[PDB]
This record gives structure tokens, C-alpha cells and sequence, in this order.
């Protein structure tokens, strides 16, 4: 019922990793399933921050993670490394940035701003 | 260290901070707020153990 | 398998209230879990629509 009608959210039920889908095949006197899941390979370690200051304004990742190569800051998926351009659709505001531990100082990219001048 | 990444594949690390972040998010609380009270939380947790 | 290396969403299943993380611990014959759980604490009437 959770494995093959439906994608379970359970760890280690319908196989171990992130499960995708099952497949079932019969056996005699049992059964047998197929267990598909997504499991990530290859890592690479990044300097995170919980959030970031643009304007005396703390800022979050809407969905993902701010990561850091040697110089620059991006936001990334949560399993799956694709870097991208720090702006206000990737990420929500709350507060000021005095509050938080660990936030680093970084311009937060505006969207409006290039076509605004157009 | 790793959160659940140990347990789906290689384990991947991330400060625990983060990782509550994660859970908060989980619960479908918005990770803001645990960075802007973490040390209470901490203490709750610590209380709580 | 659920309450430690992962985050639950049964209710009830890894202690009461929104599961955060598990921690367990080994007892001679059987094992202990110490269920992290967010629970809301203080409420307030608002109007909504």
C-alpha cells in the first residue's frame, strides 16, 4: 500500500535512502519488492551561514541553504548542489540581523532593479 | 552531525543549528524563528535532558 | 528507523507533539528513546477570515 501505491516518507521502510517508488514481484508462498531510491554520491564541503545582512535585515533561504565557494555566497538545494544568485525571490526577510548567530554581511541581488532601468 | 543524510546514504555534516532549522521547517514552523531564540531553545533542551 | 535517522510525521509515533529528533539508548534487554518534541505552549484569540 505505501511502497507501490504511493511514494512513502518513512526511513528505511520501502528500502533505504529516499525512496522514489517500488516495484512487486510475485514468489511462491511470498513477495518480493523492488525498492527504488535516490541516494546522493558525491559531496563537497561549503561555508554555510544561517542567514545574511544586505541591509541591516536578516535574510533566509525561502527553500535550500546559503552556501559558499572559496569567494562567493550562493543558495543551493538541500540535496542537491545547484548554485544560484542571492535575490529577494530565493530568499524572505525577518527582522534586523543583530539577532542572529553566525549571519555573514553579502548583497541580497534585487530582480526589479535591471528591468526598472529599461 | 550529519541529521538524517547519515541514515538515506553518506552522511553529510551541518551545524546543528541547521539541522534544528531543518526540523523546525519540518513542523511546518519557519526556521527564522528558532535562529532568533536559539538560546532558549538550547536551554529548553538542555532543561528537558 | 524513522524517529532517529529521520524526522516523523505520524502522530504519536516518536513521543507526543511535533517530532524534532530522537536520541536512542541502549538498556539491558531493550532500548530507550528520548523523543525531542515541539509543542506549543502559550495561545491567543484572533479573529480570522
Amino acid at each position: 500500500s505505501e511502497c507501490v501505491l504511493g511514494q512513502s516518507k518513512r526511513v528505511d521502510f520501502c528500502g533505504k535512502g529516499y525512496h522514489l517508488m517500488s516495484f512487486p514481484q510475485s514468489a511462491p508462498h511470498g513477495v518480493v519488492f523492488l525498492h527504488v531510491t535516490y541516494v546522493p554520491a558525491q559531496e563537497k564541503n561549503f561555508t554555510t551561514a544561517p542567514a545574511i545582512c544586505h541591509d541591516g535585515k536578516a535574510h533566509f533561504p525561502r527553500e535550500g541553504v546559503f552556501v559558499s565557494n572559496g569567494t562567493h555566497w550562493f543558495v543551493t538545494q538541500r540535496n542537491f548542489y545547484e548554485p544560484q544568485i542571492i535575490t529577494t525571490d530565493n530568499t524572505f526577510v525577518s527582522g534586523n540581523c543583530d539577532v542572529v548567530i553566525g549571519i555573514v554581511n553579502n548583497t541580497v541581488y534585487d530582480p526589479l532593479q535591471p528591468e526598472l532601468d529599461s | 552531525t550529519s541529521g538524517w543524510t547519515f541514515g538515506a546514504g553518506a552522511a553529510l555534516q551541518i551545524p546543528f543549528a541547521m539541522q534544528m532549522a531543518y526540523r523546525f521547517n519540518g513542523i511546518g514552523v519557519t526556521q527564522n524563528v528558532l535562529y532568533e531564540n536559539q538560546k532558549l531553545i538550547a536551554n529548553q533542551f538542555n532543561s528537558a535532558i
